[PDB]
């Protein structure tokens, strides 16, 4: 299950976290995740185990022991835990809670306590880690994007348009582009000054994309740094060209007649390694595999009783 | 026939709106403003235009929207932009002109007519003439008028009218006489041609009909010399009385202008200019006064103002202030007063007393303004304080009477007091200090008191603010002899009446430890006992049964004192209130809660010292022996068990066992199960078992709880209804019902365990807000009020509540509709749980979806739809809506100021007969609801979806919002009276408990709450730094009350989907 070359995980309000086999749509194993919905799934760079960020806890089941139950729980933190991110070298983990804190977790040690805390006014919706492992990007509900220097502990903030909560933020593998998506439905792109190693690492605004009319729920760069994906409450994942910042492929689950009242929000997405494919999480209880280029629904992973909010995807050797 | 014509229009509007429901089109939108116009509903329709704008910029030209929005001044400079950017465009001129003729800009209208006369367009030639005729009429030039009148057809009412004016100038009387009647019949047949679907031209026909009969008095004022007083009187009365927006009155005076020059009318034109300034047409008002002055729009700007007409100058002065130039205004005032006092002292040769007097009163108005403005320019500090006090005292001198003068002076002293106090607490944060402070405060406290006293006597029946303020100084100054004498003087001086407004505040301070303070209270309270007891007993009765000794003690003296004077009334009231508290929580009912509590402390907390405290009074309570049949029938079935259950408890106290103690709980769980069974069997109480004393009561002299007011014949309890329905609830309240000695029936709600004293003060605040609303003309125009009810506390536990007739809770009205239409009551709820089982724990983002999803799969009609099915007609239906919307908007704004939380569907109800809304239960006041730990409110007032629906479509745009700023306007104006009341029960000694519930000294906490209230009354509620004007604040608020983000967080019982 962590032994198959392609890990695909799906979670939501149905108290399970389900694992699928990429190329067929057949569900491998399912694990019990009761007492909470699942807010975020992320598979550790180590391919050993997956993380389920929930309500006041982060449960972590194992991809290797192919059976049991949560290896580690992390408790003693009130309100939801919204984002999870790991640091390449095994033992680091990050979270942004509704408790307005960004927390650094030592994985190779005991304590429900965390090695560090960064605290802001307003809940933290997303946390992502600059490729250089040295800076953390933190976006909160007030609309501020924080750069936390993991060495200098130097808080440095930046609000774009916001008096609007920024929803997710991502930064491309090449460290050339950072993107943040907000609840208005906008997508902001910056150019990265690669200060690094004796650091400066600055942000120069490049574009605002009118990505969506409704809540924009997540954004993600393809491994390529070719494309940028935008998931939204308008039941749509929009894939944009980094060269033009023009729309390339739109994916949607919008009924087929105005009198349907939607059914399904496009909660999350995850590109394939080769950046050829994209996976999709929806409230209509299904994950979806799309061809990035044709926008073709190549598979439909149906199984969850209640909604899906969570994806995890892995492509490593 | 006439009452039958509006009926069809109302019924068509229903379907017309339900069509707009189906698809919002400009087609319907047209046939909607129009039909609402016929229904002479002006503002509701105006809301149709707000929507028309916000979704269709499509009858185009932002100058056409500004013109239809009667914003002439906005449409003018929009048309200037539109004409100078574009070309000639025949239509763009006609609009540019209409703006002028409404603004009364005859200067430009006449010019724009002549200076542009190519007008090859012949329709452009036809309208043209009507406008330039009046323009010339406004500018004297009768030649131009006649020229342009010769172009108006005699077929038009207009053509026949302007002939009547030109005749009357050249003195051709029987010409004008006939011109009047022709134009009448040309307009009579014209109000039948545009039969219903016309402009404010059936409302502006009253402008023409007025003008025509007035023009017939202008006739009367030409040949026969003997109505020069009679005509001027009616002209004058039907003016201060009459209410027609600026623009009509211009024309109206222009008719009177043929007959009387402004310099003989003066008072008339000043009154008119007065309205132009208040309504916000200063540029116009200025021109009125410049004429009246006979001197410059002070183009000679560095020059002194002319004292020629002392009255006119004063107006110009305050127009200049209200205008931009306000440092310039203040300067001309200082000098004006200096000139005025010299024009008095020296220029008064005795046989000139009237002029001296009117001169002296105008002066007092000046000093008032001088102080007002100094405060405005500099604020309150060590340099301004004595200067404005100097100004106010001076105003006090020159008018002696006049409420405002004395008031202003009191507040100044009282804010002088406050300034130093708040500077000294500022000092203390970082012995000769206290002594100078003592002398400082004593210097300002005594005038403050005195002033407030002479102000109150000048207010009579309208002094609540001042009266409370007297109390702040009284209560707040642990009394120094100097202050006390001033108080004693006032007490003797001012009427007894006054204090009734204030009785609960007074009683909150009976047990005052400050000895000089206490005496006066007691003595005054007894005097208030001498004239109108009744107004005293109920409250005093509560106080005289009070755990706190000094309270009940001092209360009993006053009652004793009242017996030497009104004994049986004291005795009657004594017993009635006693009996009623027995009926509120019955023996077994007290036992049940007591047994629940005792099982929590012991079995679930290991606390026997708390548990014993729970049970011991219940045992002592019955130790007194049964007193009613209901008390004995409990005593039989349960008494022996309990009396021996306490026996085991008291074997353990001395033994310290646990087997002694478990025998007790063995017995305790027995009766509990028995009572729990009989509990849903309490659906009625018969008086003859429960309280025979109350069944006995016949033709008492005690007045029906909360009916007594002087002015009004005392309504007494002539009998009590023998059965009290038990409203089956968690607190099972009683539907006590009483018989009036006037015949009518009075219903109450006997509440067992809720401290009702808060709701009293809330109802008190309301009364004031009602007054204020009745006193603002606009609010009075639209019948804006708070549906209030009687609240009579009976202890800390119990009390009575006035039962408004014809009212069902929102919740009830829905539960019926839903069961009648076969909808599962809690359908939205069930939808949500099916989708997200862990709803209460989702992220905001996730919650908003679950919520939205539930809304999109349910009818928002319900409320709207059942109020249409209820209505017997359609006009009835319409008014019930107009009522509902307005009344709700009122308590949206007031509710906000009071910080009124917990507005769930069983806490507001609707009067099924008028439609006016009604709020009950005022526990969660001030931000409390929002401050709580679990499930904090994010809402200012419920503006929930089925409420909105039930209004007119284009709801919040129409009546709701207008009514919102209208109410909010009043509140900010009267921000101080409103703050007096609120301050009075935030710092009320006994009521401070509702703020220490932030846990599940106070001095600091209380201050915040009150600032928070001021913030809300000074547009600083949102951002600290900005000072939002009303409509913005309003807009911001409606936004906050509507945010799905806010509503999805509301605890499920609040029904954020109803
Ligand atoms: O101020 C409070 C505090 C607590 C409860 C109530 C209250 N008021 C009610 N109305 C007062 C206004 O006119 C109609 C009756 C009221 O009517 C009710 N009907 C059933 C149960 C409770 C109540 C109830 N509770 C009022």
């Amino acid at each position: 299950v962590g032994s198959d070359p392609v890990i695909l995980a799906t979670a939501g309000y149905d108290h399970t976290v389900r694992f699928w086999q990429a190329h067929s749509g057949i569900c491998t194993r399912t694990v019990q995740h009761q007492d909470s919905q699942v807010n975020a799934l992320e598979v550790t760079p180590d391919r050993s185990m997956i993380a389920a960020a929930g309500y006041q806890h982060i449960r972590m089941y194992d991809l290797n022991s192919n059976n049991p139950n949560p290896i580690i729980s992390y408790d003693g933190v009130n309100k939801n835990i919204a984002s999870v991110g790991f640091h390449e070298d095994g033992r680091w983990m990050y979270t942004g809670g509704e408790d307005c804190t960004a927390r650094i977790w030592d994985l190779r040690s005991r304590n429900l306590q965390c090695q560090r805390i960064f605290q802001v006014n307003a809940p933290i919706n997303c946390v992502c880690l600059h490729p250089n492992q040295a800076e953390l990007i933190v976006g909160d509900q007030s609309g501020a994007i924080h750069i936390w220097d993991l060495k200098t502990d130097h808080n440095e903030q930046l609000i774009p348009e916001p008096e609007v909560s920024i929803t997710s933020a991502h930064i491309d593998p090449d460290a050339s582009y950072m993107a943040a998506v907000n609840s208005t439905g906008n997508c902001y792109v910056w150019n990265l000054t690669g200060g690094i190693g004796d650091e400066v690492t600055q942000l120069i605004p490049k574009t605002k994309i009118p990505a969506h009319t409704r809540y924009a729920l997540q954004c993600r760069f393809s491994p390529d740094s070719t494309l940028l994906a935008t998931c939204s409450a308008d039941q749509t994942c929009k894939i944009w060209r980094t060269s033009n910042f023009s729309l390339m492929t739109e994916l949607s689950i919008k009924s087929g007649n105005p009198g349907e009242s939607s059914r399904g929000w496009m909660w999350g997405c995850a590109f394939s390694g080769d950046s050829q494919y994209i996976v999709t999480a929806s409230s209509d209880n299904l994950a979806r595999l799309w061809c990035v280029e044709t926008g073709e629904i190549k598979r439909e992973y149906g199984g969850h009783q209640k909604a899906v909010v969570c994806l995890a995807f892995n492509d490593s050797v | 026939e006439r009452a039958a014509k509006c009926r069809a229009y109302a019924k068509a509007l229903h379907y017309k709106e339900l069509e707009f429901q189906k698809g919002p089109t400009p087609a319907i939108l047209e046939s909607l403003i129009s039909i609402n116009n016929k229904l002479q509903q002006p503002e509701a329709a105006a809301g149709v235009l707000e929507y028309a704008m916000k979704h269709f910029g499509e009858l185009e030209i932002q100058a056409t929207w500004y013109e239809k929005l009667h914003e002439w001044e906005d449409a003018l400079v929009a048309y200037d932009k539109k004409m100078d950017t574009n070309k000639d465009d025949p239509e763009l001129m006609l609009g540019r002109m209409r703006c002028l003729e409404a603004l009364g800009e005859w200067g430009q209208l006449h010019q724009q007519c002549c200076e542009k006369w190519t007008l090859v367009n012949d329709e452009t030639q036809a309208k043209m003439a009507r406008m330039a005729a009046a323009a010339a009429w406004g500018l004297g030039q009768w030649d131009s008028m006649e020229e342009y009148t010769c172009m108006i057809p005699r077929d038009t009412h207009d053509g026949a009218f302007y002939r009547a004016v030109l005749a009357l100038h050249q003195d051709l009387f029987s010409l004008a006489q006939q011109c009047i009647d022709k134009a009448r019949d040309l307009l009579d047949a014209e109000l039948t041609a545009m039969a219903g679907e016309s402009y404010s031209r059936a409302y502006g026909a009253m402008v023409s009909c007025h003008m025509l009969s007035e023009l017939e008095e202008v006739i009367q004022y030409k040949l026969v010399p003997e109505r020069r007083e009679i005509i001027r009187q009616i002209w004058w009365e039907r003016l201060q009385g009459c209410q027609r927006i600026v623009e009509d009155w211009q024309k109206i005076l222009m008719v009177r202008s043929l007959v009387v020059s402004p310099h003989e009318d003066m008072r008339t034109w000043l009154k008119y200019a007065s309205l132009c300034g208040k309504s916000g047409r200063l540029a116009l008002a200025h021109k009125t006064l410049v004429l009246l002055l006979g001197v410059d729009p002070s183009r000679q700007l560095d020059h002194p103002l002319p004292t020629v007409h002392p009255q006119v100058t004063y107006a110009y002065m305050k127009n200049m202030w209200k205008s931009a130039r306000k440092i310039d205004a203040f300067q001309h005032m200082q000098h004006f007063v200096q000139t005025m006092q010299q024009q008095a002292q020296h220029a008064i040769a005795t046989e000139d007393q009237q002029h001296k007097q009117e001169l002296h009163k105008l002066m007092a108005r000046c000093f008032l303004k001088l102080g007002e403005w100094q405060l405005n320019l500099q604020g309150i500090n060590e340099s301004t304080i004595p200067k404005v006090l100097q100004y106010y005292s001076a105003a006090t001198e020159h008018d002696r009477s006049w409420y405002k003068a004395w008031h202003a002076w009191a507040v100044m002293n009282f804010e002088a007091v406050l300034h130093y106090k708040h500077q000294n607490q500022a000092r203390d944060e970082k012995k000769k200090v206290t002594e100078d402070l003592s002398k400082t405060l004593l210097m300002y406290t005594v005038p403050a008191v005195q002033g407030f006293f002479r102000s109150i006597s000048l207010s009579r029946g309208n002094n609540l603010q001042d009266t409370l303020r007297v109390l702040t100084l009284w209560f707040d100054y642990g009394h120094w002899p100097d202050v006390n004498e001033a108080l004693v003087e006032g007490v003797k001086a001012i009427q007894i009446d006054t204090w009734l407004q204030v009785i609960p505040q007074l009683i909150a301070r009976i047990d005052t430890p400050r000895p000089l303070v206490g005496r006066l209270i007691h003595q005054l309270l007894t005097d208030i006992g001498r004239y109108h007891p009744q107004a005293l007993i109920y409250p005093l009765t509560v106080a005289s049964k009070s755990t706190t000794t000094a309270r009940h003690n001092a209360a009993n003296k006053i009652l004793k004192n009242m017996c030497e004077h009104s004994n049986t009334l004291v005795q009657q009231a004594m017993m009635v209130s006693e009996e009623l508290i027995r009926v509120a929580i019955l023996w077994h009912e007290m036992w049940h809660e007591g047994l629940e509590e005792a099982s929590r402390l012991y079995f679930g907390e290991r606390n026997v010292k708390g548990m014993f405290e729970v049970l011991e009074p219940l045992h002592a309570m019955m130790e007194r022996g049964p007193q009613t049949l209901k008390e004995t029938s409990f005593n039989q079935a349960y008494g022996r068990d309990l009396m021996e259950a306490q026996e085991w408890c008291r074997k353990y106290m001395k033994s310290g066992n646990v087997k002694d103690l478990t025998q007790a709980w063995d017995l305790y769980y027995h009766v509990f199960r028995r009572i729990s069974k009989q509990l849903p069997q309490l659906t009625s109480l018969e008086l003859q078992y429960v309280s025979p004393k109350l069944l006995m009561c016949r033709d008492l002299e005690l007045a029906v709880p909360g009916t007594y007011d002087p002015n009004q014949p005392i309504i007494r309890i002539q009998s009590i209804a023998p059965s009290l329905q038990v409203i089956t609830s968690k607190q099972r309240p009683r539907k006590l019902t009483l018989m009036g000695s006037n015949g009518h029936e009075f219903v109450f709600l006997l509440k067992g365990h809720e401290d009702l004293r808060q709701d009293e003060r809330v109802m008190q605040l309301f009364g004031l807000v009602n007054t204020l609303l009745a006193n603002d003309p606009t609010s009075l125009r639209k019948n804006l009020s708070i549906q209030r009810y009687a609240v009579i506390p009976l202890s800390t536990n119990s009390g009575l509540i006035g039962w408004v007739p014809h009212c069902d809770t929102l919740h009830a009205l829905i539960r019926d509709y839903r069961e009648k239409k076969k909808i599962l009551l809690n359908i939205e709820h069930r939808i949500m749980l099916r989708m997200a089982p862990d709803y209460d724990h989702l992220t905001l983002m996730q919650k908003v979806e679950v919520f939205e999803h539930a809304v999109n799969n349910t009818a928002g009609d319900d409320l709207a739809k059942l109020l249409w099915l209820k209505s017997p007609s359609s006009e009835v239906w319409f008014d019930r809506r107009t009522n509902y919307t307005r009344s709700l908007a009122v308590m949206s704004m007031v509710g906000y100021i009071l910080g009124l939380g917990d507005r769930h569907p069983s806490n507001l109800m609707l009067d099924r007969l008028s439609g006016k809304i009604l709020h009950i239960d005022f526990g969660d006041c001030f931000e409390v609801a929002m401050t709580r730990e679990k499930f904090p409110e994010k809402i200012p007032f419920r503006l929930t979806r089925m409420l909105t629906n039930a209004m007119e479509v284009t709801g919040l745009d129409g009546n709701y919002r207008i009514t919102c700023h209208t109410v909010m306007e009043v509140l900010r104006e009267h921000k101080d009276s409103v703050m007096a009341v609120l301050e009075a029960f935030v710092y009320d000694p006994l009521l401070n408990w509702r703020l220490m519930d932030t846990n599940t000294a106070l001095n600091k906490k209380a201050i915040q709450i009150i600032n928070r209230v001021r913030d809300k009354l000074t547009g600083r509620d949102f951002s600290h730094d900005d000072t939002l004007d009303v409509p913005t604040q309003v807009e911001l608020l409606i936004k906050q009350a509507t945010s799905h983000e806010n509503l999805c967080q509301c605890y499920i019982g609040w029904c954020p989907f109803w």
